[PDB]
RNA sequence: AAGACGGACCAGAGCGAAAGCAUUUGCCAAGAAUGUUUUCAUUAAUCAAGAACGAAAGUCGGAGGUUCGAAGACGAUCAGAUACCGUCGUAGUUCCGACCAUAAACGAUGCCGACUGGCGAUGCGGCGGCGUUAUUCCCAUGACCCGCCGGGCAGCUUCCGGGAAACCAAAGUCUUUGGGUUCCGGGGGGAGUAUGGUUGCAAAGCUGAAACUUAAAGGAAUUGACGGAAGGGCACCACCAGG
C-alpha cells in the first residue's frame, strides 16, 4: 500500500536504463553496486529504491519496450522491421468488382471495372 | 371473537370445463354444504370460474382467463358454461408500448346462442422491412380505418358461430389475423388481440347444450 | 459554398428543385399532356395538376382519374406540353 | 435568467398541457414538465425465485412482468434521486441514463 | 417446445380455416424456432408439424 | 414460521457493508444441496469457508 | 369437510387472492370462483403491530399458516394471485410479497401458474391530496 | 402579410413568363369565349371556368388567348357575376360558419372565425365598393350574407 | 348503484388566435399545410378606439356531489401548527346557464416584411425512385427507404452577428445608428396606494398620484463561503470492536 514510487526514483532509473542496458542487470545487489558504480546516489535506500526499479525496469524492458520506457536499440529494430511489403499497391484489381461510380470515375480514367448494382431494401447501408 | 370450523361443512365440487377443452375437471371447490340451515347453491351455480387455459385446453398457453359461470352443477359436478375470456395484465401490458399507434376495438355483440357478449380488443404497428424511423404511425386517417375493420370482423364472427364456437376460434385469435390480412394492402398490422369479453346477457335455456358443451 | 459564388446561369437543378413560385424564373413546369388510352378513340388534352376529370365523347366515362397532383393515367400514355 | 432552457420539459407546439400528481407525494406538476418513468419488473422477483421456482410445478411458463408507468412531482424526484443536481452543462442533456 | 407441438394442440381444436392458413405459418417459423439438432423429440414434434404442413396443401 | 437449523459453509465473502463497513456480506451456499445459495450478513470478521450456523434462511440478510 | 378425494397425490387447486398492500398483506385463498375464501389471515394477524403488517418476516408467518391450511383442506396447489393495492391508489404491493411466496413454497403448497392481477384505472376519479400535499 | 388568414403557405398558381401560353395548340378566342358564354350560360365562376378552360381544352387562360380574362369577357359580354366571385365565395364562407353558429351555440371556434371571415370580406367587400365594382351605398350584413349567397 | 374520468399509450408531436385540446363513434361548419400555365386584379401592412375570446378560484342560479377537497376541525406534529401529517369535511371540484376578465394568461421575449450558416430528425402535403415491403392475377394502394419541395414543430451544430455577460441565425444585418406599424420604460420607493373615473351581483377588475424616502436599487458573470443540496476520499484528537 505505502512507500510507492514517486517521480525521483523513476526518472532517475529510465536515464540509467537506456544507457548502461548491457552493464545493469536483474540482480540487485548487482544493480546496488551498478548503481554505486554509474550513480551518484545521496542515501543506499534511495539506492534500493532507485536500483530495486532498475531491476523493476530491467525484468520489465528485457520483455521489449513497455509504457513510458524506451532504448533505441528497441526502437530503431521497429523501423527495421517496418521495412514491411504488404503490396505492390497492385493486386490486381484490374477489372474487379468495383462501385458503379467509381466506375464512372474509371470512365473518366478510362480503365473501367465491374460494376455494383441493385438499389434494393432501401436504405443501402441498412 | 367469534371462530367456527365451517371446514365440517363444505362440499367438494368438480369443476367442469366443457368438452371442447380437453382439460374438462378444472378442479375442485369445497363450497359449503348446500341445505336448508345453510343454502349455498347460489354460491355454487352462480359460481362464475375465472380459469386461464392451461388448466382448461391442457395448456397452448397459461395466460388468457377464462371466466365460467356454472350453467349447471350436476352431482357434485361444477359443468360450467362459459362466461368471458381474457389476456391477463402480464400478456396484456406487454404489448402496451410508446412509439406505437396503440388500436382498440370495443364491440357489443349477441351471440348465435342467447348470449349477448361485450368484446374489446387491442391492435399494435410494426417498424417495418426497411423502415429506419424509430417509431410505427401512420395518418390518424389509417388509425381510424383499421379499427373499423377490426370491429366489422368481430362483430360478424361473434354474431356467427354460436357462444362455444366463439371460445373455439379465438385462442390463437380468429378474428385477429384477417384484420391484419385485409389491412396488409395499407398495414400489415403486427398486433390484433381481442382481450375483453364480458358476457351481457345470460338466459339459462341451453341446457341440452350445457350437456353438449360437456360429456 | 465558398460565399464568393456568383451564378448568373446557375445549373437547371437548383431552381428546377424549388416550388413553382420559388424559382428563379417563376415560371411553373405543370403542363398539358396528350391521352393515348384506348378508353377513348381520340386523345385528348389534359393538364398534368388538372384537379378535375377531363373526358370525351368518344370514351363515355374514363379518359382520365382525376388528381390534385399530377393526374392520374390508366393504360399508358403518350404526354407532351407542348412547348409548355 | 432562465436556469433551466427547456424548464424540465419543453411545452412547445403546446400552449397548455394537463398537469399530474406525484405518485409517490401526490403533488400537483404538469405533464410535459414533470419526470416520468417505466418500469418493466418481474412480479416474481429474485427474492423468491430461487424457490418458487423450484416450488413452481406444472410451470413450464415464463416468468411473468410488471408493467408500470410512474409519474413524479420534481421535489420528490430530487429527494428521493429520481432525478439529481448535474452542472449545468449536463443541464443541456437531454439524456436519460440506461436501465 | 413443451409448448411448440402443445401450440398445434389448440391450433387444431380452434379450427375452421384462419387456423390451417395459420397453423402452416406457425409451422413456419417452429421449424428453425429453437434451433437444435433434431434428435427425438423433433422427430416426434416436427413429423407433426411437417405431417401438417403436407397435409394442408401448404407451400 | 419455523425450520431447522441449516449449516451453510461460506462460498464467498461479498464484502463489508453497513453504515461502518462492518456487516461483512456473505455467500453462504447451503452446503447441503449445493444448487442452493443463500446470500447472508455476518456482524464479525469472517475469512471464508468456515461454517456458518444459519438457524434460518428467512429474514433474508441483504445489503445494508 | 376434509380433501375432496385426497389431501395429497393430487393438485386440486386454490386460488391466492393475496392482496399485498402497504400496512397490511392479506393472504387469503378462495375457492376457483372467488365467493368462497379460506384462510382469513392477514399479514398483521400474526403480528398485530400497526407497522409491520405488510412487513416480509410476519408474511412468512401469514403465508405459511395458510399454506398449512390449503394442504390441510385437501388444496394442494396455488395459483399465485399476487395483487397490489390496485385501482386509483399508490396500486403497489407492500414488503411481504416476495418472502411470503417464498415463504409458502418453503412450506409446501405447489405453485401451478403465475398472474399478474392488479387493477389501474382509465384515470378515473379524483385522488387524495390538494395541490400542495406532503411539500419535499 | 396575412391578417385576414392564419396562414403562411401557398394558395396561390405560378404563372409562365410567356404570354403565348401553350403555344402548340391556341383554341382561339371564339373557342375560348364560346365556351366560356356556354359556362357563364352555366353559371360557372371563373375560378371554376378557368379550370376547365384549362385542363380540358389545349388551351390554359384566355389571358394568354385574349387580352381580357374571363371577368374581364364577362364583363365586356355584360353578362358578369354582380359581386365579385372571390368575394363571394368569402361571403359563402361567412354564411357556413354563421349557420352552424346558428346550430351550435357552443362552438367558440366558429363564434371567432365569423369575426375574421367577415373582417376579411369587410375589407375586401369594401373595396369594390369604391371603384363601382360593388355598389358603394350597399353595405355588407348578416342579413345580406345569405341573400347574395341564395 | 352512484357520480367522476378516459390513464398507460402521449412526443421538443399535432391542431387551435391565445386562453387550449387526450375513450370510441357520429354530426357540424371551420382552420393550417401542400399542390395548383384556376381566379380577383394590389384589393395590401400594422394597429389607439372598438370588439371577440380569455385558465383558475370566486360569485349568480340549479343539477351534481362518486371522488376529492380552501374553509373547518381533530389524530398527530412542533416552543408555537392554525400547517405539512392522519382523519373527517363545507364551499368548491362535477356541470349547466350567467357574471368575473384575472394568472408566472410566461417564452419573463410586439406585429408584419426583408436580408445573413451547418446538420439530422419528425408531424404534413405534393413530388423524384430499375427503392423495399405489401394484395387481387398483379398494377394503381398503403407500410416503409433514399431524395426533394414547402409550411411546420423544433432540435443540434459554427468568431452568423450581437450582447454587460448570460446567451441568442436572433436577442444578426446599430455610431458604418432609419423596413413598416403598434406598444412600453426613464434610479429605487411610497404605490396601482391615494385621488377620481370605471366595470362587476359581489368578490373585485381597470385608468391612475403626491408629500416624504434614497445613492444606490437592479442584471449577468468571477470568486469564495455556506447547505436539514448532491457526489467523492482520509484520521481511535472520528467511529467500530474494544481496553
Amino acid at each position: 500500500m505505502g512507500r510507492v514510487r514517486t517521480k525521483t526514483v523513476k526518472k532517475a532509473a529510465r536515464v540509467i536504463i537506456e544507457k548502461y542496458y548491457t552493464r545493469l542487470g536483474n540482480d540487485f545487489h548487482t544493480n546496488k553496486r551498478v548503481c554505486e558504480e554509474i550513480a551518484i546516489i545521496p542515501s543506499k535506500k534511495l539506492r534500493n529504491k532507485i536500483a530495486g526499479y532498475v531491476t523493476h525496469l530491467m525484468k520489465r524492458i528485457q520483455r521489449g519496450p513497455v509504457r513510458g520506457i524506451s532504448i533505441k536499440l528497441q526502437e530503431e529494430e521497429r523501423e527495421r522491421r517496418d521495412n514491411y511489403v504488404p503490396e505492390v499497391s497492385a493486386l490486381d484489381q484490374e477489372i474487379i468488382e468495383v462501385d458503379p461510380d467509381t466506375k464512372e470515375m474509371l470512365k473518366l480514367l478510362d480503365f473501367g471495372s465491374l460494376s455494383n448494382l441493385q438499389v434494393t431494401q432501401p436504405t443501402v447501408g441498412m | 371473537k367469534k371462530v367456527v370450523d365451517p371446514f365440517s361443512k363444505k362440499d367438494w365440487y368438480d369443476v367442469k370445463a366443457p368438452a371442447m377443452f380437453n382439460i374438462r375437471n378444472i378442479g375442485k371447490t369445497l363450497v359449503t354444504r348446500t341445505q336448508g340451515t345453510k343454502i349455498a347453491s347460489d354460491g355454487l351455480k352462480g359460481r362464475v370460474f375465472e380459469v386461464s387455459l392451461a388448466d382448461l385446453q391442457n395448456d397452448e398457453v397459461a395466460f388468457r382467463k377464462f371466466k365460467l359461470i356454472t350453467e349447471d352443477v350436476q352431482g357434485k359436478n361444477c359443468l360450467t358454461n362459459f362466461h368471458g375470456m381474457d389476456l391477463t395484465r402480464d400478456k396484456m401490458c406487454s404489448m402496451v408500448k410508446k412509439w406505437q399507434t396503440m388500436i382498440e376495438a370495443h364491440v357489443d355483440v349477441k351471440t348465435t346462442d342467447g348470449y349477448l357478449l361485450h368484446l374489446f380488443c387491442v391492435g399494435f404497428t410494426k417498424k417495418c422491412n426497411n423502415q429506419i424511423r424509430k417509431t410505427s404511425y401512420a395518418q390518424h386517417q389509417q388509425v381510424r380505418q383499421i379499427r373499423k375493420k377490426m370491429m366489422e370482423i368481430m362483430t360478424r364472427e361473434v354474431q356467427t358461430n354460436d357462444l362455444k364456437e366463439v371460445v373455439n376460434k379465438l385462442i390463437p385469435d380468429s378474428i385477429g389475423k384477417d384484420i391484419e390480412k385485409a389491412c396488409q394492402s395499407i398495414y400489415p398490422l403486427h398486433d390484433v388481440f381481442v382481450r375483453k369479453v364480458k358476457m351481457l346477457k345470460k338466459p339459462k335455456f341451453e341446457l341440452g347444450k350445457l350437456m353438449e358443451l360437456h360429456g | 459554398m465558398p460565399l464568393a459564388k456568383d451564378l448568373l446561369h446557375p445549373s437547371p437543378e437548383e431552381e428546377k428543385r424549388k416550388h413553382k413560385k420559388k424559382r428563379l424564373v417563376q415560371s411553373p413546369n405543370s403542363y398539358f399532356m396528350d391521352v393515348k388510352c384506348p378508353g377513348c378513340y381520340k386523345i385528348t388534352t389534359v393538364f398534368s395538376h388538372a384537379q378535375t376529370v377531363v373526358l370525351c365523347v368518344g370514351c363515355s366515362t374514363v379518359l382520365c382519374q382525376p388528381t390534385g397532383g399530377k393526374a392520374r393515367l390508366t393504360e399508358g400514355c403518350s404526354f407532351r406540353r407542348k412547348q409548355h | 435568467t432562465k436556469k433551466r432552457r427547456n424548464n424540465g420539459r419543453a411545452k412547445k407546439g403546446r400552449g397548455h398541457v394537463q398537469p399530474i400528481r406525484c405518485t409517490n407525494c401526490a403533488c400537483c406538476v404538469p405533464k410535459d414538465k414533470a419526470i416520468k418513468k417505466f418500469v418493466i419488473r418481474n412480479i416474481v422477483e429474485a427474492a423468491a425465485v430461487r424457490d418458487i421456482s423450484e416450488v413452481s410445478v406444472f410451470d413450464a411458463y415464463v416468468l411473468p412482468k410488471l408493467y408500470v408507468k410512474l409519474h413524479y412531482c420534481v421535489s420528490c424526484a430530487i429527494h428521493s434521486k429520481v432525478v439529481r443536481n448535474r452542472s449545468r452543462e449536463a443541464r443541456k442533456d437531454r439524456t436519460p441514463p440506461p436501465r | 417446445r413443451p409448448e411448440n407441438a402443445l401450440k398445434r394442440a389448440n391450433e387444431f381444436l380452434e379450427v375452421g380455416k384462419k387456423q390451417p392458413a395459420l397453423d402452416v405459418l406457425y409451422d413456419v417459423m417452429k421449424s428453425k424456432k429453437h434451433r437444435t439438432w433434431q434428435k427425438i423429440h423433433e422427430p416426434i414434434m416436427l413429423k407433426y408439424l411437417e405431417l401438417c404442413v403436407d397435409l394442408r396443401k401448404s407451400h | 414460521r419455523v425450520q431447522p437449523i441449516k449449516l451453510a459453509r461460506v462460498t464467498k465473502v461479498l464484502g463489508r457493508t453497513g453504515s461502518q463497513g462492518q456487516c461483512t456480506q456473505v455467500r453462504v451456499e447451503f452446503m447441503d444441496d449445493t444448487s442452493r445459495s443463500i446470500i447472508r450478513n455476518v456482524k464479525g470478521p469472517v475469512r471464508e469457508g468456515d461454517v456458518l450456523t444459519l438457524l434460518e434462511s428467512e429474514r433474508e440478510a441483504r445489503r445494508l | 369437510s376434509l380433501g375432496p378425494q385426497v389431501a395429497e397425490g393430487e393438485n386440486v387447486f386454490g386460488v391466492c387472492h393475496i392482496f399485498a398492500s402497504f400496512n397490511d398483506t392479506f393472504v387469503h385463498v378462495t375457492d376457483l370462483s372467488g365467493k368462497e375464501t379460506i384462510c382469513r389471515v392477514t399479514g398483521g394477524m400474526k403480528v398485530k403491530a400497526d407497522r409491520d403488517e405488510s412487513s416480509p418476516y410476519a408474511a412468512m408467518l401469514a403465508a405459511q399458516d395458510v399454506a398449512q391450511r390449503c394442504k390441510e383442506l385437501g388444496i394442494t396447489a396455488l395459483h399465485i394471485k399476487l395483487r397490489a393495492t390496485g385501482g386509483n391508489r399508490t396500486k403497489t404491493p407492500g414488503p411481504g410479497a416476495q418472502s411470503a411466496l417464498r415463504a409458502l413454497a418453503r412450506s409446501g403448497m405447489k405453485i401451478g401458474r403465475i398472474e399478474d392481477v392488479t387493477p389501474i384505472p382509465s384515470d378515473s376519479t379524483r385522488r387524495k391530496g390538494g395541490r400542495r400535499g406532503r411539500r419535499l | 402579410g396575412r391578417m385576414h388568414a392564419p396562414g403562411k403557405g401557398l394558395s396561390q398558381s405560378a404563372l409562365p413568363y410567356r404570354r403565348s401560353v401553350p403555344t402548340w395548340l391556341k383554341l382561339t378566342s371564339d373557342d375560348v369565349k364560346e365556351q366560356i358564354y356556354k359556362l357563364a350560360k352555366k353559371g360557372l365562376t371563373p375560378s371554376q371556368i378557368g379550370v376547365i378552360l384549362r385542363d380540358s381544352h389545349g388551351v390554359a387562360q384566355v389571358r394568354f388567348v385574349t387580352g381580357n380574362k374571363i371577368l374581364r369577357i364577362l364583363k365586356s359580354k355584360g353578362l358578369a357575376p354582380d359581386l365579385p366571385e372571390d368575394l363571394y365565395h368569402l361571403i359563402k364562407k361567412a354564411v357556413a360558419v354563421r349557420k352552424h353558429l346558428e346550430r351550435n351555440r357552443k362552438d367558440k371556434d366558429a363564434k371567432f372565425r365569423l369575426i375574421l371571415i367577415e373582417s376579411r370580406i369587410h375589407r375586401l367587400a369594401r373595396y369594390y365598393k369604391t371603384k363601382r365594382v360593388l355598389p358603394p351605398n350597399w353595405k355588407y350584413e348578416s342579413s345580406t350574407a345569405s341573400a347574395l349567397v341564395a
